[PDB]
């Protein structure tokens, strides 16, 4: 319920491009955080990963 | 003997070490980890070097070789909150199901704030979301944002 701050951000950043390392990963999942600024468990940001739902 | 170790790292920070034969299926791997962490296949998606693997290949396949390392994700089930974000900059709080449809998901926001399901659009990365289905056909995931759009309405 309440927006990641900007170190809850960077730690999702950092573990996820751990498991999704390509230089086309690494655009989505920017991509993905900034539109989801309430998300904070990692499965449930690899799965918008996995599935294209940038 | 052809067998080898290999390394599953999950999300909790814990490690599963596999002995495993490059003739393996991911099919196989993943009874090894249910067999070893209870985690049930269906909720389990395996990952090389951020390359999601499919049931019916072999370790070999993917060039999968001694010690490697392999990221298992989860996928979440039951009750989750989503938040859906308006024109005018409110953000509604929905407690949901994945199984909950569309049309399901408009009832509550109507229930939350009085708008008429019929005068709602439900947006999730850039689609619009069609009435009969669910959030788990739209792969909407806990947390995620929607965003509300509200149509022209006569009264």
């Amino acid at each position: 319920g309440s927006q990641r701050s900007s170190a809850e951000t960077s730690e999702l950043r950092e573990a996820l491009l751990k498991i999704f390392p390509d230089s086309e990963q690494k655009l989505k999942i920017d991509q993905i955080l900034a539109a989801h600024p309430y998300m904070k468990d990692l499965n449930a940001l690899s799965a918008l990963v996995l599935d294209g739902n940038s | 003997g052809s067998h080898m170790q290999i390394f599953v790292k999950t999300l909790t920070g814990k490690t599963i070490t596999l002995e495993v034969e490059p003739s393996d299926t991911i099919e196989n791997v993943k009874a090894k980890i249910q067999d070893k962490e209870g985690i049930p296949p269906d909720q389990q998606r395996l990952i090389f070097a951020g390359k999601q693997l499919e049931d019916g290949r072999t370790l070999s396949d993917y060039n999968i070789q001694k010690e490697s390392t392999l990221h298992l994700v989860l996928r979440l089930r039951g009750g989750m909150q989503i938040f859906v974000k308006t024109l005018t900059g409110k953000t509604i709080t929905l407690e949901v199901e994945p199984s909950d449809t569309i049309e399901n998901v408009k009832a509550k926001i109507q229930d939350k704030e009085g708008i008429p399901p019929d005068q709602q659009r439900l947006i999730f990365a850039g689609k619009q979301l069609e009435d009969g289905r669910t959030l788990s056909d739209y792969n909407i995931q806990k947390e995620s944002t929607l965003h509300l759009v509200l149509r022209l309405r006569g009264g």
